[PDB]
């Protein structure tokens, strides 16, 4: 009955503003601590890394069996899906259900 | 994890690693040909490599390109680990140069195209390779290499510090002097590759760690006579000290010296 929670399911947002997506693997005693990330871009076929660094920032908490992300200066461009995917200390995939987000506004301009 | 080692039946061995060996296998019901990495456990957690490799076999099961190894999946039981791997029936890179001695301008050209290609594609996905070694590159049935070493990294830049590795021969400056490093370390990589292609040995080998430390840190290398102008272009463009002056990779790929050779 393990489960990979993913929060928030769907965001909006607006340009500059900052996101951060939390992945918890629950109801195991398996270890969540090797988490990567990955997005979809809106209108995209392509699933891409999502590389850590410049405005993207990540953290685990091994005590809560926890990882997030977080996007700062949020773009128009970084619209689209977004999955924590990893592989866990009892060597199963684990995934979240993922993030659509949605940058709006406020300011293109 | 569903896959399971009665879906598969096991032939010879196609060579012993650290963790454990690699067999020739096929899966039960298509028959298709495979092979199946073993790795144990115990090893692995022997080495604290464990939690590293479960990052790398993640990232290594996105990758879909003609020139890197794929990796169709993977399953365990109490004591090891089954990595699920594209077979490569023409071996290592390292064997075939063994056997060649040098490569000529034409495979030289060839096999770094290839390699430009899949580092391009993996540029695209936004992951980072590292050091790549010849023993870590396999051939397939056409003669084309695969990337096999699944040394992925997801930070840009990274200041990580693996892998204790048989020696530095493939590693860039920054790497061996302790700075930041990132997918410019690619290039440089190439410019190792080229050389060692052409020559028979990598620019910076030497007798002792300290000299081969020095002259990596100095980039200090020499062509033998034979190696031809257009080859001493491209390397000497490659193996560039400052990251930030190595080029990029589509300048290799349209490098004179490699649209002249390239039969792909
Ligand atoms: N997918 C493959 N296809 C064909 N031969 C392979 C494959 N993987 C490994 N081998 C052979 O098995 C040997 C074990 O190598 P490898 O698995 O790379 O060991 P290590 O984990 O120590 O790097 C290699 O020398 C290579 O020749």
């Amino acid at each position: 009955m393990a489960r990979v929670d993913q929060t928030p399911r769907i965001a909006t947002k607006e340009t500059g503003e900052s996101l951060t997506i939390n992945c918890v693997l629950r109801d195991t005693a398996c270890a969540l601590d090797s988490t990567n990330w990955y997005r979809t871009k809106l209108g995209s076929t392509k699933e891409q890394t999502i590389s850590i660094g410049g405005r993207y920032s990540e953290t685990v908490d091994e005590g809560s069996n926890s990882a997030s992300l977080t996007i700062r200066d949020l773009r128009v461009e970084d619209s689209g899906t977004y999955k924590c995917k990893a592989i866990d200390s009892c060597w199963l995939s684990r995934e979240g259900a993922g993030t659509v987000l949605t940058v709006k506004g406020g300011a293109a301009a | 994890r569903q896959w399971a080692l009665e879906d598969f039946e096991i032939g010879r061995p196609l060579g012993k690693g650290k963790f454990g060996n690699v067999y020739l296998a096929r899966e039960k019901q298509s028959k298709f040909i495979l092979a199946l990495k073993v790795l144990f456990k115990a090893q692995l957690e022997k080495a604290g490599v464990e939690h590293q490799l479960r990052r790398e076999v993640e990232i290594q099961s996105h990758l879909r390109h003609p020139n890197i190894l794929r990796l169709y999946g993977y399953f365990h039981d109490a004591t090891r680990v089954y990595l699920i791997l594209e077979y490569a029936p023409l071996g290592t890179v390292y064997r075939e140069l063994q056997k060649l001695s040098k490569f000529d301008e034409q495979r030289t050209a060839t096999y770094i195209t290839e390699l430009a290609n899949a580092l391009s594609y993996c540029h695209s996905k936004r992951v980072i390779h590292r050091d790549i070694k010849p023993e870590n590159l396999l051939l397939g049935s056409a003669g084309e290499l695969k990337i096999a070493d699944f040394g992925w990294s997801v930070h840009a830049p990274s200041s990580r510090r693996t892998t204790l590795a048989g020696t530095l021969d493939y590693l860039p400056p920054e790497m061996i002097e302790g700075r930041m490093h990132d997918e410019k370390v690619d290039l440089w990589s190439l410019g190792v590759l080229c050389y060692e292609f052409l020559v028979g040995k990598p620019p910076f080998e030497a007798n002792t760690y300290q000299e081969t430390y020095k002259r990596i840190s100095r980039v200090e290398f020499t062509f033998p006579d034979f190696v031809t102008e257009g080859a001493r272009d491209l390397i000497s463009r490659l193996l560039k000290h400052n990251p930030s002056q190595r080029p990029m990779l589509r300048e290799v790929l349209e490098h004179p010296w490699i649209t002249a050779n390239s039969s792909k």
